[PDB]
RNA sequence: GUAUGUAUUUAUUUUAGAACUAGUUACUAACAUUUUUUUUUUAAAAAAUAAUUAUAUAG
């Protein structure tokens, strides 16, 4: 309502349970290698193998990591391989 | 305006492939980068 | 309980129905009112076939809040003062057409908008705002229960001049 | 091209036709007069004052196409609501909002809304049998109930006997419901209503929505989770409703519905000002006018007033320190009287009405009506009149709408000149106006003491006699009644108390003066003319009506036999 | 009619009166519209990992592995932008529940009051309605064709007038000094017409003759001709 | 604040960050009070 | 009708004339609502035709 003041934080939010995200569930063993971190905040932040640091700058995973990655994110991939494709799409093409 | 309003064309059309006409997309990702990339060109002139 | 009502009574015969306007500009004055009112009930109590007697009763219950105030003394002095003249006027042979006008005093009064009146036309200016009746009003338009009493002292005026007419 | 855009129904779904309730697109057609621009472009008038004549008619064209303008699958647009309605006009257009103001004016969408909502509570008040109603308590609610479109209460509240066997919520007209889900103590009843664009008409979504919403929502404070929602289309002349049935309660609300949807005097009053703001002609004129033919219906039993405003708002002229001169108000009487006992209540309106405000001579239309109603309103219902005449067509207006709270008064409008101005030109009463320094209600009794010796009708005709000489010439009439010292007034007393003898040979003399003044004036001997054409001179009565000429029929017919 | 354009009145070539305009809905339009109602219609409606053959691999709605009703096309711009389709009612039942629940855990007159009784044997916005008066339209709610004009407020009765059913005006009935004013207008125009002749070609005097133009003497004559009768 | 220092206290700017007057307006008063396109940028942001 | 401007003090600061008379001009004023087509003679003659309007204007 345009009356109501906004409710304060640490009376009327902070004390309920928060509710279920969206949290697509996930396979046990296809998707096994990304399954335990997948969702969280910065997913891989205190792992020293797989992460620089708390400071979160850089990064570096093994083979099947990067494939479930690569099989889990099917929808909004590229799926263009050859560079023949964008023959008169180019960004020159434009330009010219 | 209406760049959101283009994008939502390019979204619809790949999320309601195969289900119908309702709200529920939800995928909110290039608006939003939308708006923040005006937000940073509005910040010099409105301290101006 | 009833040697209360049974003094009270004989203390209601005891007190007479004169009203001086002396007397009129507090709660001896509140019981005269009170009870020249009730003698015009009694007045039509005793002649009921020839009139309206469809009224009588609802005449009755919307009065008995203001008979109620009269016998407390809690009535607002600017409205009783208003009533008792009116009442005056009435009990007075022959003026009856002075108790309709300190009716139309007693009812609408001396305010300059009875009813508020808003939005009249297109163009809008701020002492348009002056105009509205929330803040000063008639008293007929104070609350519901006072239009039917006030309305109902102009119903006993009309029986009165019946009865100055016939008997 | 009617082909090429669809045909009529097709131009006219966008069109504001629907809202207006002509019966049929044929009578769009007229030889439409324009009326006040027509007498305004010839006045002198200033640069300025002139280009704003030529936005009139842009304004009936923004108002006709108004669904279409106004619609709702918009590009951009921020949704504003007007002040005193619930209307969302998408954006700003300046034209739009002046044409729907005009039709909104005086409060309008609250009058609408609190006479629909009486109106269900007097007929629940009808049936407080078969329904088994206990009471139906009419809540009071806050005054912005009627356009707080984000959320409302309840204003009518059913509490019952024992108990009620409540449906599951359909809509009005859906004729299949089981009673036996749901048991209720109370039950409330809510009026909603919507304005609608060419897009957004779809009323039974519109009552779904809004009951759907208003009950799970907290916002929202009813006193029971059962009820029903009433929604009325006011752009589209359109209603439905939705909620929790029993036994009883939807045969009685579809008809309740329909009746209340065709003879509300509110909804008459905003289609009429539909038809006004359109400038369109529909004849609706059910009662013939008080003319001369009629002249005698106010003297039946039935208790009736003459209201007239001619001098409510009079000024003095004066000199300035500056060339021009400027006007300044002085005290003014609403003259209201009635014809068979010669009551006359006369409102003395001091300057402190006057006060802050301006325009001044649009604003003594709504007094005169909202004092009238005040009046009406501190008479008892049996004493209340059943017909009030008004004496100027410009009264027709506030009294309307100030007569909304009063559906069971008819309203007449006058087609015969009455002389109740010159009752200002008479000493004791202009006296008792001019001496005012508080306004007020004062009484008096026109017919002197006439009702002894005199019958009322005569009365009436002669005191019509009196004020048209006094109307006429003014100081001629004001010395034919002083020509005697010997006859005085007295001091309850208007008129000079004159023997019965005195009376026929002075209206003989005020009929003297009265015609040979007029035959005067318009070069039309009086001694050619019909006893009708007399009759209809000294009443005041106009020629060019239906009636002069059905008057003259029925005597033709009556008189070649 | 006279006032229609004769680019009306024309029928075009492929109608080979005004038939063709005729299909909102004019020409009942004085008579109010309804609500339509609430219609929710749902229609019904190769991949490595569904086994499916409609779609693409992009596009399987499935999770990607190692190894249906659709809301039918209304149009109308509230049926589409509408909160509450397909609606079934778990919202209402769930607050219909809860407020069960909640009912389920939820289960004188003063002295002076009586005496004033036992004597009589038994807020500035509030409407100006006057709530206990009842509208004249309502009573007549259960048949049709009600009988209160809108423009003017009367309520037309059969005790009140009658309908004249070619000009289709309410004329109203006469009581007492209505019937008293009639019958002496008659009796002034019949003692007019005896005492000169008044054919109305004569051109003269007749100023005496018209009632209103003087009542008191016509008032006094009607009153002797009841007295000598 | 900024509204109440400027000396427009006839301006209401409810919680959901409208700015709408609180009665009808004089001439005079609506020079005064025009506020530019700076301050309704920042409240149109504010809102979003 | 706006713009815009102007007016609204009480809480105590020490010691050549006299008389009579009525209308004509300008200017100003948000202050106010008795048909159509003819013909003919020198007032009279002919012919004709059809349930009722705006509170809206500003530099
Ligand atoms: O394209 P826009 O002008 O932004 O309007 C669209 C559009 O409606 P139209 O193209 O028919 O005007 C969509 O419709 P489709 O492309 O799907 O036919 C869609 O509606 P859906 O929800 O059915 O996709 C959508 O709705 P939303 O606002 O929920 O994105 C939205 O409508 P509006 O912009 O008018 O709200
Ligand atoms: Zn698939």
């Amino acid at each position: 309502d345009d009356d109501e003041p906004p409710l304060s934080y640490e009376q009327h939010i902070e004390n309920i349970e928060p509710l279920d995200p969206i949290n697509l569930p996930l396979d046990s063993q296809d998707d096994e290698y990304v399954k335990d971190w997948l969702y969280d905040s910065r997913p891989l932040e205190e792992d020293s193998k797989k992460v620089n640091g708390t400071s979160y700058k850089k990064w570096s995973f093994d083979l099947p990591e990067m494939s479930n990655l690569y099989r889990l994110s099917t929808p909004l991939r590229d799926e263009v391989t050859d560079k023949n494709y964008y023959y008169l799409f180019d960004k020159k093409s434009f330009f010219n | 305006i209406r760049a959101c309003k283009d994008l939502k064309h390019i979204i619809y059309y790949k999320f309601n492939k195969n289900l119908g006409k309702g709200p529920g997309c939800g995928f909110w990702q290039p608006a939003w980068r939308v708006w923040l990339n005006f937000l940073r060109g509005t910040i010099p002139l409105l301290e101006r | 309980r009833p040697e209360r009502i049974q003094e009270a009574i004989a203390q209601d015969k005891t007190i007479s129905v004169i009203i001086d306007p002396s007397q009129i500009g507090k709660p001896l004055l509140s019981m005269k009112c009170n009870l020249y009112i009730h003698e015009i009930l009694s007045r039509w109590k005793a002649s009921l076939e020839a009139y309206h007697p469809e009224l009588f009763l609802d005449t009755k219950k919307a009065l008995f809040p203001l008979l109620l105030q009269l016998r407390r003394n809690q009535l607002a002095p600017d409205l009783l003062i208003s009533l008792a003249t009116v009442l005056y006027h009435l009990q007075q042979p022959k003026e009856i057409n002075l108790a309709v006008q300190s009716y139309m005093k007693l009812s609408i009064g001396n305010v300059a908008w009875p009813i508020g009146v808003t939005s009249v036309g297109i163009h809008a200016r701020s002492a348009h705002s002056k105009i509205q009746g929330g803040r000063n009003a008639a008293n007929i338009m104070i609350d519901e229960r006072t239009r039917l009493w006030i309305t109902s002292i102009k119903r006993l005026i009309t029986f009165e001049e019946w009865y100055t007419s016939n008997h | 091209v009617i082909q090429a855009l669809g045909g009529i129904e097709t131009i006219l779904e966008h069109t504001l036709f629907k809202g207006t309730g002509f019966n049929s697109w044929e009578g769009l057609f007229w030889e439409k007069a324009s009326g006040f621009e027509d007498s305004m472009q010839f006045k002198k008038l200033t640069h300025a004052q002139r280009t704003g004549l030529s936005q009139i008619p842009n304004r009936r064209f923004t108002l006709w196409w108004s669904p279409t303008i106004n619609r709702a699958n918009v590009y951009v647009g921020f949704l504003v609501q007007l002040d005193l309605t619930g209307i969302f006009l998408h954006g700003k257009i300046p034209t739009l909002k002046i044409s729907l103001i005009q039709i909104f004016r005086a409060h309008l969408w609250q009058k609408i809304h609190e006479s629909i909502v009486f109106d269900i509570c007097q007929i629940l008040d009808g049936e407080l049998d078969v329904l088994q109603i206990e009471s139906v308590t009419k809540e009071t609610v806050h005054p912005r109930k009627s356009y707080k479109m984000n959320s409302s209460a309840a204003d009518i509240t059913m509490e019952s006997v024992h108990e009620w066997e409540v449906s599951k919520p359909s809509l009005l007209h859906e004729t299949n419901d089981s009673f036996k889900g749901l048991i209720t103590n109370k039950m409330w009843f809510d009026v909603q209503l919507r304005y609608g664009d060419y897009d957004s008409h779809d009323i039974s979504r519109y009552v779904r929505a809004k009951f759907l919403d208003y009950t799970t929502d907290n916002v929202s404070m009813y006193p029971s989770p059962t009820g029903v929602m009433i929604g009325i289309d006011l752009a589209y002349n359109m209603y439905d409703a939705y909620g929790n049935w029993f036994n009883g309660l939807k045969p009685l609300i579809q008809n309740s519905m329909r009746t209340i949807m065709k003879a509300n005097p509110a909804l008459y009053v905003l289609r009429e000002r539909i038809r006004k703001g359109l400038q369109i002609y529909q004849s609706s004129v059910q009662e013939p006018f008080l003319n001369s033919s009629n002249y005698a219906e106010l003297f039946n039993n039935d208790i009736k007033l003459f209201v007239d405003d001619t001098n409510v708002y009079r000024v003095t002229v004066h000199k300035t320190f500056e060339g021009n001169v400027a006007t300044k108000a002085i005290n003014g009487c609403i003259f209201t009287l009635n014809p068979k006992t010669g009551h006359l209540f006369l409102k003395i309106i001091h300057t402190s009405v006057w006060a802050g405000q301006k325009r001044l001579s649009q604003l003594a239309k709504w007094k005169t009506a909202e004092e009238v109603s005040a009046l009406v309103r501190s008479l008892p219902k049996e004493e209340q009149p059943k017909q009030i005449i008004v004496t100027r067509k410009a009264m027709l207006d506030p009294l309307e709408v100030h007569m909304l709270d009063f559906p069971n008064i008819a309203i007449r409008p006058t087609e015969l000149r009455l002389p109740f101005s010159a009752a200002m030109s008479i000493d004791k009463l202009s006296d008792v106006v001019m001496k005012a320094t508080e306004p007020q209600m004062v009484l008096f009794n026109i017919y002197d003491d006439w009702l002894d010796r005199i019958s009322s009708y005569t009365a009436f005709s002669r005191l019509t006699l009196l004020l048209r000489a006094l109307k006429t010439n003014e100081e001629s009439a004001k010395m034919i009644l002083l020509s005697d010292p010997t006859i005085t007034i007295k001091s309850y007393h208007l008129w000079p108390s004159f023997t019965d003898e005195q009376w026929i040979t002075i209206e003989s003399q005020m009929r003297d003066l009265i015609l040979t003044e007029y035959g005067r004036k318009y070069n039309v001997n009086i001694s050619a003319l019909t006893q009708t054409e007399i009759k209809d001179i000294i009443l005041g009565q106009n020629i060019k009506a239906p009636s002069v000429k059905r008057q003259k029929m029925a005597e033709l017919e009556a008189a070649r036999s | 009619n006279i006032h229609i354009p004769r680019y009306i009145r024309n029928q075009p070539w492929y109608y080979k009166y005004l038939v063709h305009h005729r299909q909102l809905d004019i020409d009942n339009n004085s008579e109010p519209k309804i609500g339509m109602g609430i219609k929710d219609e749902f229609k019904l409606i190769f991949c490595r990992n569904c086994g499916e053959a409609g779609h693409k691999e992009k596009d399987c709605m499935e999770k990607p592995r190692k190894m249906v009703l659709v809301r039918a096309t209304d149009d109308d711009w509230d049926s589409r932008k509408d909160r509450w389709y397909g609606y079934s009612g778990k919202e209402y039942n769930e607050l219909i529940s809860k407020w069960e629940r909640d009912k389920r855990n939820k289960i004188d007159e003063e002295i002076e009051l009586m005496k004033l009784e036992l004597y009589k044997d038994s807020l500035y916005r509030t409407s100006t309605r006057l709530r206990e008066d009842k509208a004249a339209y309502l009573n007549d709610i259960n048949s049709t064709e009600s009988n209160y004009d809108p423009k003017s407020r009367l309520y037309k009765t059969e005790t009140l007038g009658a309908v004249d059913e070619k000009s289709k005006m309410f004329r109203r009935h006469l009581t007492g000094e209505g019937l008293k004013l009639n019958e002496l207008n008659q009796f002034a125009r019949s003692h007019a017409k005896e005492m000169g002749i008044r054919d109305e070609i004569e051109d003269k005097e007749k100023v005496q003759h018209v009632l209103v133009a003087n009542p008191t003497k016509y008032e006094y004559l009607k009153k002797k001709r009841e007295q000598e009768e | 604040l900024l509204i109440h220092r400027k000396g427009l206290t006839y301006l209401h700017l409810d919680y959901n960050f409208n700015l709408k007057p609180t009665k009808t307006l004089t001439t005079k008063e609506r020079k005064k009070s025009r506020l530019g396109n700076s301050f309704h940028l920042m409240r149109e942001l504010l809102k979003m």
